[PDB]
């Protein structure tokens, strides 16, 4: 059995750590919901 | 405890405590990855949560109700990831999202490398909307992780 328990609230922080990069990926969806590479 | 906000989703099917994913709890419906549950019921303290939506291609399941998170990336502007590690604090990073092209169309994407157990992490705009989760995507050439920005549609 699964459970939930509580880990914040949904806000945005203003002196969040600012990083990682926005590449720009061709993938391909297959029907049991997993990309790939293309 | 039905209270608006981000949690861990646990297991003891394993050894210990085992956090497999996040999920947004957001008017009264839990929003989470499918992978992560495989549409198994969940317990809320004394309460019980049963699915309502699920999708395996969309990689998305809600409980106790419809999908409720309809925000959207503008496609321009930088986002924050809200992401919850296994045994860590909740910790926002900000982010500019790279695209994910396909023949369907693109959505956002989120160049952040995380335990696999982060998966249901919500992202956010600026103005705390979340507009999609984050634990499904690929693994590119230098072996980091790049997730989608896996939002659902409301009504
Ligand atoms: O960051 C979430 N996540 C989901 N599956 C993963 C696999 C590798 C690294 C991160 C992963």
């Amino acid at each position: 059995d699964m459970y939930i328990e509580r880990a914040g609230d949904i806000t945005w922080e203003k002196d969040a750590e600012v990083t990682g990069n926005s590449p720009r990926l061709d993938v391909a969806l297959d029907e049991s919901g997993d990309f790939s590479l293309v | 405890e039905t209270t608006d906000g981000v949690y861990r989703v646990m297991t003891r099917r394993l050894l210990g405590s085992t956090q497999v994913g996040v999920g947004v709890m957001q008017e009264g419906v839990f929003h989470t990855m499918w992978h992560v549950t495989k549409g198994a019921a969940l317990r809320s303290g004394e309460g019980r949560l049963d699915p309502y939506w699920g999708d395996v291609k969309q990689d998305l399941v809600s409980y106790c109700g419809p999908w409720k998170l309809d925000a959207a990336w503008d496609g321009l502007s930088e986002v924050q990831l809200l992401a919850v590690p296994p045994g860590e604090r909740a910790k926002n990073i900000q982010t500019l999202p790279g695209i994910f092209k396909t023949k369907d169309g693109d959505i956002g994407a989120v160049a952040l490398d995380y335990p696999a157990g982060t998966s249901g992490s919500p992202i956010l705009d600026k103005c705390g909307r979340v507009i999609g989760l984050y634990g499904n995507g690929v693994v590119i050439k230098n072996g980091s992780y790049v997730s989608a920005i896996t939002q659902g549609k409301r009504e």
